[PDB]
C-alpha cells in the first residue's frame, strides 16, 4: 500500500491542479523552441514543484520529440516514472552538501547523454547548499553545454545567492485555494471508492491551509480513524471543531471582565478536551465579525443567525478600539502559545492579560 | 520504559492498520512527557519485526524477537542524541539514510525510530525530508514529539499524526494513590503541575524533586514579606532550573487566579503562600514577573551553553527592581 | 495621558511627532 | 634544591657547577639568557657537545637514553637540553623522566626549560629525587610596579643614561614583553653611540607591542583607570582573543562585588572577605571598588553583560567589543546615558 | 533551438557596452597611450558586465593588428577569443580552483612564452573564493610578473580580499545600470529580434531588473514565453506587475477620507479579482512612503509613475506628515500580524478597521 | 613601453628610501661598526619597503669594495643583486614553498661556502606562511648559523611566527609613511616623469594612500590613465568618488546637519554601488556608538579609526549627547522594522527621514 500523496502524483500536465500560468509558460516555451538551461521553481510547501520538474524532464526527454504533452508510454517516460533513467540525475542538496560532490558533478558535464538527448540535473531542496557549492555552480549555470539542462526546486528562494537567482528562470507557484483542494479530494475519493460528505471535505480543505499534501495527510488520518469513511463527525473530532457557543460565551465573559466565569469556562473546556488554537481562532473570527458589524450593520452573515442578536449587543457596547485591542491580544497569545510551559497555561495567561486590559 | 494501562486502546487501533497493510510509512505521536509513547512505539516495532506474530502480540520465540530482546537486530535502527550532548546531528541521519538503500538482512521490514524529533537540527530535518517522502519498500518511520508545532512545516506535512491524551483526573489520582503514598492534595498538585500526565508526577515523587519544591516554597515564603528576592538564587541555580521556574510560574498564576476570585488553582497544597503572594503583590506586577519568568525559561531551554547563574541573577535583580514604585512594567510585543 | 495614547502604546503603534519643521521642503 | 633568580646565576656558576639545572617560567627572554649563560659556563668548563630535544609523547625516548648511555668518540661532558610541553608533564612523561634520572652521570649535564609547573606537576618522584642535587631558577615576568626597576637595571648594565620619562614610556609601550624592551634598548644604543637617551629620542623610535591578559583588564576596571582599561581591551582585540574568556573572567568579580555590597550593610567587610576567601593583596582593591560605586551601578552592569552574552550566542553578532568598551566605561565613574543598556 | 538572449547578446566590442563609461574611457586611454599595467581588478554588482569587459580587454591586447583600443573583431585571434578557443587566454575558475595546489601549478607554468599571441592573459573569475594560501602565493608573482604575462581579476565581494592584493592591482568598480539604459537596451534587443513590445512592458521590466541587466534579459525571456512570442503589458503584469494598480491608490484615498463603505467595496472588488493581500499591503506601504518622500523633497517622484503624479502631489499638500507616519506604522504592524491572522483577507480587513478606528480626524462613532 | 611606477621606481640606496629613518640609521651604524646580527626580521604594513630595505642590505653586505653602509651600486655584485642574478643571493618565497621538503633542500645547501660573495645571504619573504616543521628546521639553522651565512626575514604579520624565532632575530618595525612624505615622493616621481600635476590632486592621492606608498603609486597610475597623461584634480576626484566607501559617515554627518538633499544623494550613490542596506545601518549604529564613547572619553578611538579619526572627534565635540542618543534609538528602531518593510532601501530611507525630522514620542509610565 502506498499513501495517497505518494500514489496520486501527477503524471501529465492535465493532472496538475492549478498553477495555470506556469504550465502555460512552459508549453509556450516548448512549442516555440525557446528552452532555457536553468529553471527555478519557488513556492510554498506541497504545490507540485517536484512534480512539475519531473513532468518537464519527461517532456524534454521523450522519444517522440520535445513536446509539452509527454506520451507517458515510451521507454524514456516509463523509466523516468520508475526512477531508473540514467540521463536524469536527481540530486538531494541536503544529504550531499559538501563542495567535493558539486565539484565532481561539474566535472561530468562534458560527456554526451547515454540514451536521451538532454542531460537533466534535477536539484531538489537547493537552498541547503554551502556558499562554496553555489559559487562552483555559478559559471556552469551561466554557460553550460548544449546537451545539459538544470532544474532547481526550492521552498525558500530568499536563502540563495542573488547571482544564482539571476542566472535562472524563476517560476513562482501559488498556494491552492479551498475550492481546488476540495475538488481534488472529491475526485480522489471517488476514484478510490470511499464514502464522504460535503462538510468533511470542506473542513479538510479549510484545514489544509493551501497545501495539497497536508490535505491528503489529513484525509488519510480520517480514513484510518474513520473506519474507512470520511464522515463529518470523524473530521470534526480529529480537528477539534468547536460547535457550541463556548467561544461566544468566553468573549462575552472577557468583555464583561468577569474573571470567575472565564476561569470556570476554561476549566470546563479543559475537562471536556478542546484544541486551544481552534478556540483562539474562533474567538478572533468572532471579534472580526463584531468589528465588521460595527462598520456596517449588514455585515453580519446569515450563517451566525442563532447568535445574531447577542452579537449585535456587543457591537452596541464595545468601542471599536477595545475590540482591536482584544483582537491583537488574542493574536499575540496565539503566536506565543507554542512557546509556553503548557498550552492551557498560555491560554490562561492570555485571557488574564485581556481581562486586565479593561480601559473603562 | 513502562507499559501504562491507558495505552491499551490506542495500540489496538494502530496495529490494526498494520494488520491490513494500510499503515502510513511515517507516524508522528504527540504526547506529554511521561505518557509512555516510547512503550507504544517499542511495541509497534516489536510487532512489525516479528516473523510469526500471534495476532496482536509478538510470539517472542522467533529469531527477530530474540534479536530485539538482545538489542542486536540488524534491521532495527535508532536515532538518539549522543551521550552528554542534547542534539541529533546530520551525520547519524546521513548514515541511516545510506544504510536504508540496501535490503533487509532478515528479509523483513526496516524500522527507524527517532527518540525526539524536537532535538533534530535544521540540517538533519532537511536531510530526512526526501527520505521520508519516498522511503524504500517495507520501511517504517516512527517519530515522537511533545509539540508538533515546532517541527519544520515540510517535515510535519508528510507524516500521519496521532495524538494521545491523559485520562480523567480521578483515574490518574487513583493510579497515583495505588503507586505512591501521599496526601490527596499533594497528588492533585503533582498531577496538575504535570499537565495531567500521570507518569511525570510519579517521577517528581521518586527523587529529590519534591524536596527541592519544598525548599523553593520556603524560600519564596521568606522572600515575599520582604523585598529580598535575590535569596531565591540558591534555590534556583541547578541543572533542573526550567522545572523550578515552571513551579514559580504556576505559583504566580495561582496567585493571580486567587486575585481574580477564581476557584481552581494549580497548587492545592500551599494555600498560605498563595494568599501571601496575592496580598503582597498587585496583579500587574504578578503578570510582569510571570512573563519574565516564562521568557527566561524559554531562553534557558533554547540557547545552547547559556550561563545559568548570570541569567537567574539578572532575572532576580529585575524582579526586585520592578517592585519599586514608579517603574515602567514591560508590555508583550510581536 | 489620554486613553487613546495608552491604547496606542498597548497596540505597539509608535506615534511620531516632528521636531524640525524646517527640514521638510 | 637551590632556588635562585636569573639575576643571581652568574655568581653561582662562577662558584661552581651542578649536576642538573631546571629553568621554569613564562618570560622567554630571561629563560634564554639563563640558558646561554649556563651553556657558556659549561663550554668554558669543557662541555663541547650540545644536544636539544622537545619533550613530546610522539618523540622517542630511546634515542635520548642511548645518547645518555653512549660515549662520544672524541668528546666528553655532553650537554642535554629538554623542552617541556607548554601544558605540562604527563604521567608517561613523568615515568620517562624518572627513568632518565638514573642514567644521569657526572659528564652529562641536563638542562630543562619549560613553563612553570603547578602544585600537582611539581609533586613528582623524579623532581623530588633530583631536588637533592638540583638548582632551580624562578623566572616570573615582573609586574608593572616592578618593571621600571628592571628597565633601569638593564639600562645601567648596558651603560645607557635613561631618563625617568623615557623609562615610563618604555614600560608603557612594551609592558609584559621584555624581549621587545631588550631589542628596543639595543636599537636605541645603536642609533646613538653617545648613549644619551632623552625622551624625544625614545618617543621617536618606539612602537606599541604590549601584551596583556584578561586578569589585567579586570584589575584595571577595579582600579578605575579608564585609559588603561581601554588600552588593554584594544590590545586584547588586536592580538585576537576570544571575548568569551573576558566575559567569564569579569562575571565572577562582578557577582562577588554585587554579593559583597548586598551583604556589606549588615556585616564587617573583613568578615565577608574571610568568608569568601579573597587574596590578601586584593582586599584593598576590592574595598576601594565597593566604596567607589553604589547599588545603582553593578546592576545595570549585569544587564549589559546578559545582553552582550545573548547577542554573542543567539544572534552571533560582531559588536561585542563595543559593548565591552561601554561596560568598561560604566564600571568606571562615567555617566553612561543608559540608552545603550536597554533597561 | 534559439540560444538564450544573455549569451547571444554579449558585447563583442567596446561600443556595444551599455554604460560603464568611466572604466571604458580609462581602458581606452591606457591602451592608446601604452601605459598597460599587469594587474586589473573588476568589482561591482551582478550582471554589470565585468566578465564582458575583461574579454574585450583580452581581445584588445591580443590582436594581430596590434595593441588597439578598438579591436578589429575579424582577425583569427578575435574570433577564437569570442568563441572561447584562444590558446593564450587562460580562464581560471577560482570557485572550483580554490586549493593552493592549483595556484602553485599555475605559478610554476607562468614562465613559458605564449604560443601565438603577444601576451598570456590569465583571467581568474570569482577570485574572492581563493584561500589565503593562494593569495599569498600569487602576491609575489603579481609584484614582478614576466613581461609577457597579464593578470585580470573579477569578483562580486572585493571586501574579503587581502589588503596587499588590493594594493597590488588597479581597481575598477562598476555601478548598477539605471532604468533608462536598461529600457533602451531591451528595446534595441527586441527590435533586433523582431518581437512586438509595448512601452509600459519595457518600463516594468526595467524597474524589476534592479540594476542587473542579466536579470532584465531573464525577465524579458519569461515575458516572451508567457505572451507566446509577444511582450504585452498584460503578459508582464501577469507575472511581475501583479501590483501597481489604481486600486491601491483608491484604497489609500478612501482610508484618508475615512470612507468605510468605499474601503469595503474596494476590498470586495479586489477579492473578486483575486488580488494577493500581501502584495496589496506592500503597494499601500509603498504609496505612503512615496507620499512622505514627496513631502520631504518635491523631486522624490520621478517619471516612473508620472501617470498618477498629480494625484500623489495632492495627497502631499493636504495630509499632515504625522498622519502619514501613523498610517505607515499601522500598516507595517498589520503586516507583522498577517502571518498569524486566521485568514489573509480577514487580517487585511482587521488592519484597515484598526486604521479607521484611530483616524486622526474623524474616528468611528463611540458607543453611548 | 611604459613601466609601472612601483616596479620601475625602486630604492637603490639608503638615500633613496623615504622615511624609515630609525631603521636605516641603525643598519648603517651596525654595518660601520661591524656589528652584524646573524638574523634580521622586518615587520610593518603593506608598501612600507620591507623587501626594498632587505635587498639594499644584501647589496651592502656583499659589495665588492667592502662592508659599507651605502653600497656603491656600480660594482658587479651590486648590479647582479639588483637584477636578481647574484650567485650567493637566494630569494626564497615562503608563500609558494611552505612545504618542508622545499625548505630542507635550502637549509641543507646552507652548508656550502659562498662562491663569490663574503656572505651567503638567505632572503626569505612572507616567512609567516611556513609550516610548523619548517619553523623547527629554521630554528635549528638559526641556533647553529655558520659565520658566512646571514638570514633576512620579511613578514607583514610577525605574530604568527613562534616566539623562539623572534627571540633569535633582531626585529625592525617600519612605521606607516606620513602624508607629507608620500606627497613629496609622488611630486618628485611625476617631475622626473615629465607629467603635469596639480597640488590638490597630489594631496587627495596621498590621503587615499593611507600610509602605503605602493597604493599611492597605483592610484597615480590610475589617475594618469583616466586623465590621458595628466594628473588632473578632476580625474582624481572622479576616481575617489567612484571608489569612495565612507558613505556611512557621510550619511551620519548629513543626518546631523539635517540636510535632506545630501542624504538623498548619498542614498542614491549607495544604491548605485549596491552596498547592503542592513550592513549600512549596522555601520551607522556602530559609528554613533563610537562617537558617544568618544564623548564619554577621548581614548575611545585608536589606530582602527585613524582614517576617519578627525571627523569622528569633530562630531563628538559638536553634537550634544542627547541628540546622539536619540539618533541611535531611531536607527535601532529602523533596523528592527527593516525586515517588514517592502524594500530595504525604502526602510533605510524611512529610518533616515524619521531621524532627520520625526522625533519619537517617549513612552509614558
Ligand atoms: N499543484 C499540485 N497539483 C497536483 N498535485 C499536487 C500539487 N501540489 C502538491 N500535490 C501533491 O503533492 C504530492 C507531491 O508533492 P509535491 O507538491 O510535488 O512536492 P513539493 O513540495 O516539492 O511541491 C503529490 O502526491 C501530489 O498529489
Ligand atoms: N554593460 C553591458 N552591456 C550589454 N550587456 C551586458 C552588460 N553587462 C552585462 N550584460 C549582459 O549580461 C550577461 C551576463 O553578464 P556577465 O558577463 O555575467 O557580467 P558579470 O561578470 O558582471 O556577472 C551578458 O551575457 C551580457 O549580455
Ligand atoms: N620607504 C620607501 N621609500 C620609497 N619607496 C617605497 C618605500 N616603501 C615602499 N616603496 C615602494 O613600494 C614598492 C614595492 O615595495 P614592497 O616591496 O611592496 O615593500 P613591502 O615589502 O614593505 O610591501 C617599491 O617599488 C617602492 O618604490
Ligand atoms: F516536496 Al516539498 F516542499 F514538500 F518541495
Ligand atoms: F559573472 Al558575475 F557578477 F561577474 F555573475
Ligand atoms: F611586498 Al609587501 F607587504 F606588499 F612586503
Ligand atoms: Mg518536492
Ligand atoms: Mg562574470
Ligand atoms: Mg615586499
Ligand atoms: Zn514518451
Ligand atoms: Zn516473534
Ligand atoms: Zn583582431
Ligand atoms: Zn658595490
Amino acid at each position: 500500500y502506498q499513501v495517497l500523496a505518494r500514489k496520486w502524483r501527477p503524471q501529465t500536465f492535465a493532472d496538475v491542479v492549478g498553477q495555470e500560468h506556469v504550465l502555460t509558460a512552459l508549453a509556450n516555451g516548448l512549442s516555440l523552441g525557446r528552452i532555457h538551461h536553468a529553471y527555478l521553481f519557488s513556492g510554498t510547501r506541497g504545490v507540485g514543484k517536484t512534480s512539475i520538474a519531473r513532468l518537464l524532464a519527461k517532456g524534454l526527454n521523450c522519444e517522440t520529440g520535445i513536446t509539452a504533452t509527454p506520451c507517458g508510454v515510451c521507454d524514456n517516460c516509463r523509466e523516468i516514472e520508475q526512477g531508473r533513467f540514467v540521463d536524469l540525475i536527481e540530486i538531494d542538496a541536503a544529504s550531499r552538501t559538501k563542495v567535493e560532490d558539486t565539484r565532481d558533478l561539474l566535472d561530468n558535464v562534458q560527456y554526451a547523454p547515454a540514451r536521451g538527448r538532454f542531460k537533466v540535473y534535477l536539484i531538489d531542496e537547493v537552498h541547503m547548499l554551502s556558499r562554496h557549492s553555489f559559487n562552483a555552480l555559478l559559471k556552469t549555470l551561466e554557460e553550460p553545454p548544449e546537451h545539459v539542462k538544470f532544474l532547481l526546486a526550492t521552498t525558500d528562494p530568499q536563502k540563495l545567492p542573488v547571482t544564482i537567482l539571476s542566472r535562472c528562470l524563476q517560476f513562482h507557484l501559488k498556494a491552492l485555494d479551498v475550492e481546488q483542494i476540495r475538488h481534488q479530494l472529491e475526485h480522489i475519493l471517488n476514484e478510490e471508492h470511499i464514502a464522504h460528505e460535503p462538510r468533511a471535505l470542506q473542513l479538510l480543505a479549510r484545514a489544509a491551509e493551501g497545501s495539497l499534501r497536508d490535505a491528503l495527510s489529513l484525509t488519510d488520518q480520517a480514513i484510518a480513524s474513520g473506519d474507512g469513511q470520511v464522515s463529518t463527525q470523524a473530521v470534526s473530532a480529529m480537528l477539534g471543531t468547536l460547535d457550541d457557543d463556548q467561544a461566544l460565551s468566553l468573549v462575552e465573559a472577557m468583555v464583561e471582565a468577569n474573571g470567575e466565569r472565564v476561569m470556570a469556562l476554561i476549566n470546563e473546556a479543559a475537562a471536556r478536551g478542546i484544541e486551544w488554537e481552534a478556540l483562539l481562532v474562533e474567538m478572533l473570527g468572532l471579534l472580526h465579525r463584531i468589528a465588521m458589524v460595527q462598520l456596517s450593520p449588514a455585515a453580519l452573515g446569515n450563517d451566525m443567525a442563532a447568535i445574531e442578536l447577542r452579537m449585535r449587543e456587543l457591537a452596541r457596547t464595545i468601542p471599536p478600539t477595545d475590540i482591536q485591542l482584544y483582537y491583537q491580544t488574542l493574536l499575540i497569545g496565539r503566536k506565543e502559545l507554542p512557546y509556553a510551559p503548557d498550552r492551557r497555561m498560555g491560554v490562561e495567561m492570555t485571557l488574564l492579560r485581556a481581562l486586565a486590559f479593561h480601559p473603562r | 520504559m513502562r507499559w501504562y494501562p491507558w495505552l491499551r486502546p490506542d495500540f489496538e487501533k494502530l496495529v490494526a492498520s498494520y494488520q491490513a497493510g494500510r499503515g502510513h510509512h511515517a507516524l508522528l505521536i504527540q504526547a506529554l512527557p511521561g505518557m509512555g509513547d516510547d512503550a507504544l512505539i517499542y511495541a509497534l516495532s516489536r510487532y512489525l519485526l516479528c516473523q510469526q506474530p500471534q495476532g496482536h502480540k509478538s510470539c517472542g520465540h522467533c529469531r527477530g524477537c530474540q534479536l530485539m530482546q538482545a538489542g542486536t537486530h540488524p534491521d532495527y535502527y535508532t536515532l538518539a542524541p549522543e551521550k552528554g550532548k542534547n542534539t541529533l546531528g546530520v551525520d547519524a541521519v546521513r548514515e541511516v539514510t545510506e544504510k536504508l538503500n540496501e535490503h533487509a538482512r532478515l528479509g523483513g521490514a526496516k524500522v527507524v525510530w527517532v527518540t525526539d524529533a524536537a532535538l533534530l537540527t535544521d540540517a538533519a530535518a532537511n536531510a530526512l525530508l526526501k527520505t521520508l517522502e519516498e522511503p524504500p519498500a517495507e520501511t517504517w518511520f516512527f517519530l515522537a514529539t511533545r509539540e508538533p508545532e515546532r517541527l519544520l512545516a515540510t517535515l510535519r506535512s508528510r507524516c500521519r499524526l496521532h495524538y494521545l491524551a491523559p485520562p480523567p483526573e480521578q483515574y490518574a489520582v487513583t493510579w497515583l494513590s495505588r503507586e505512591v503514598t501521599m496526601s490527596q492534595d499533594a497528588l492533585l498538585a503533582a498531577l496538575r503541575l504535570s499537565a495531567g500526565s500521570p507518569g511525570a508526577a510519579l517521577a517528581l515523587f521518586q527523587g529529590d524533586n519534591w524536596q527541592a519544591r519544598e525548599t523553593l516554597c520556603q524560600a519564596l515564603a521568606y522572600s515575599v514579606p520582604s523585598g529580598d528576592w535575590y535569596s531565591l538564587l540558591a534555590a534556583l541555580n541547578h541543572e533542573q532550573a526550567p522545572a523550578r521556574l515552571h513551579w514559580l510560574a504556576t505559583l504566580l498564576m495561582d496567585a493571580l487566579k486567587r486575585h481574580h476570585g477564581a476557584a481552581q488553582v494549580t497548587n492545592v497544597d500551599v494555600p498560605g503562600l498563595v494568599a501571601e503572594l496575592a496580598n503582597h503583590l498587585s496583579p500587574s506586577r504578578l503578570q510582569a514577573i510571570l512573563g519574565d519568568v516564562c521568557h527566561i525559561r524559554e531562553q534557558l531551554m533554547s540557547v545552547t551553553g547559556i550561563n545559568r547563574e548570570l541569567l537567574i541573577t539578572d532575572l532576580l535583580l529585575r524582579i526586585e527592581h520592578y517592585l519599586q514604585p514608579g517603574v515602567v512594567l514591560p508590555v508583550p510585543h510581536l | 495621558t489620554s486613553r487613546r495614547d495608552w491604547q496606542l502604546q498597548q497596540l505597539g503603534i509608535t506615534q511620531w511627532s516632528l521636531r524640525r519643521p524646517g527640514a521638510l521642503q | 634544591m637551590i632556588r635562585l633568580y636569573p639575576e643571581q646565576l652568574r655568581a653561582q656558576l662562577n662558584e661552581g657547577l651542578r649536576a642538573a639545572y631546571l629553568l621554569l617560567g613564562n618570560d622567554p627572554l630571561l629563560l634564554q639568557e639563563s640558558q646561554d649563560a649556563v651553556r657558556q659556563v659549561a663550554a668554558a668548563q669543557g662541555f663541547e657537545e650540545h644536544h636539544t630535544f622537545s619533550i613530546d609523547p610522539n618523540t622517542d625516548w630511546n634515542a635520548i637514553f642511548s645518547l645518555c648511555q653512549a660515549m662520544s668518540l672524541f668528546a666528553s661532558r655532553q650537554t642535554l637540553l629538554l623542552l617541556l610541553p607548554e601544558n605540562g608533564p604527563n604521567a608517561a612523561i613523568n615515568e620517562q623522566l624518572l627513568t632518565l634520572t638514573g642514567l644521569l652521570h657526572d659528564d652529562l649535564l641536563l638542562i630543562v626549560r619549560g613553563n612553570k609547573l603547578s602544585k600537582a606537576q611539581e609533586n613528582a618522584a623524579w623532581f623530588t629525587a633530583l631536588a637533592n642535587r638540583s638548582v632551580q631558577v624562578t623566572c616570573q615576568t615582573p609586574e608593572q610596579a616592578q618593571l621600571p626597576r628592571w628597565v633601569a637595571a638593564r639600562a645601567k648594565q648596558l651603560n645607557l643614561e635613561l631618563d625617568d620619562a623615557a623609562n615610563q614610556v618604555l614600560c608603557y609601550c612594551y609592558e609584559g614583553n621584555l624581549l621587545a624592551l631588550a631589542q628596543a634598548l639595543e636599537r636605541l644604543s645603536l642609533l646613538w653611540p653617545d648613549g644619551k637617551l632623552t625622551l624625544p629620542r625614545v618617543e621617536q623610535a618606539v612602537n606599541d607591542a604590549a601584551h596583556f591578559t584578561p586578569f589585567h583588564w579586570v584589575d584595571a576596571l577595579l582600579m578605575g583607570k579608564s585609559k588603561r582599561a581601554l588600552h588593554i581591551l584594544q590590545q586584547l582585540r588586536l592580538e585576537g582573543s576570544e571575548p568569551v574568556i573576558l566575559l567569564r573572567t569579569l562575571q565572577r568579580e562582578l557577582l562577588l562585588l554585587v554579593n559583597l555590597k548586598r551583604q556589606s550593610a549588615h556585616t564587617p567587610l573583613r568578615a565577608l572577605f574571610d568568608k569568601h576567601r579573597v587574596w590578601q593583596n586584593r582586599r584593598g582593591m576590592m574595598g576601594e571598588a565597593l566604596n567607589r560605586l553604589s547599588q545603582t551601578q553593578l546592576r545595570q552592569a549585569v544587564q549589559l553583560l546578559t545582553r552582550t552574552e545573548l547577542t554573542l550566542k543567539q544572534d552571533y553578532g560582531q559588536s561585542v567589543w563595543a559593548e565591552l568598551e561601554g561596560l568598561s566605561l560604566l564600571l568606571c565613574h562615567k555617566p553612561l546615558a543608559d540608552v545603550f543598556i536597554d533597561g
